[PDB]
């Protein structure tokens, strides 16, 4: 469907069959695909003037995507991530992945906890987050 | 001395209510900040 609808030049509406592909991709554990596919609609998504507010938030969710991979790739994509949209920094999404970053950096497993808990507490979790976040925590 | 007992017990009357006072100021402070959060 998002090929049809891209041959026939109806953007925006293969875009969210992308996002869909990408979100159930990711969960089988397949990564790359998904960083892909949210890379690329973030980065098409940073120039619009309406859906520049939300651009932010799929660049989070590569990044989380991305670190299942490994730490140190998930760290110099959120520097080049932050560099390419500055204002990305102002968002707490940075400042969360700062401190669980630093957290797990020496297996301090109780600080990443207390401050999922918070995050949590201030704004509800999503299922596909809490998923991935304790996916992440198993390492 | 109850004469100025009184005014001790009042003293820390006010004591006990201005701290209520903080905290329902303080819960009230984390409602605005969850609902402007929630807006966006």
């Amino acid at each position: 469907s998002a090929d049809y609808y891209k041959g026939e030049e109806s953007n925006s509406s293969a875009n969210k069959c992308l996002l869909k592909v990408a979100g159930y991709a990711a969960q089988l554990e397949q990564y790359q695909k998904a960083i892909d596919i949210y890379e690329q609609v973030g980065t098409s998504a940073m120039d619009s003037p309406l859906l520049k507010y939300s651009a932010k938030d799929y660049f989070f969710k590569a990044a989380l995507c991305h670190f299942c991979i490994d730490m140190l790739n998930a760290k110099l994509a959120v520097q080049k991530y932050e560099e390419l949209f500055p204002a990305f920094s102002d968002s707490r999404e940075c400042k969360l992945m700062k401190k669980l970053l630093e957290a797990h950096e020496e297996q301090n497993v109780d600080s990443y906890t207390e401050s999922v808990k918070e995050y949590d507490s201030i704004s509800r979790l999503d299922q596909w987050l809490t998923t991935m976040l304790l996916r992440i925590k198993k390492t | 001395m109850a004469e100025d007992a009184d005014m001790r017990n009042e003293l820390e009357e006010m004591q006990r209510r201005a701290d209520q006072l903080a905290d329902e100021s303080l819960e009230s402070t984390r409602r605005m900040l969850q609902l402007v959060e929630e807006s966006k």
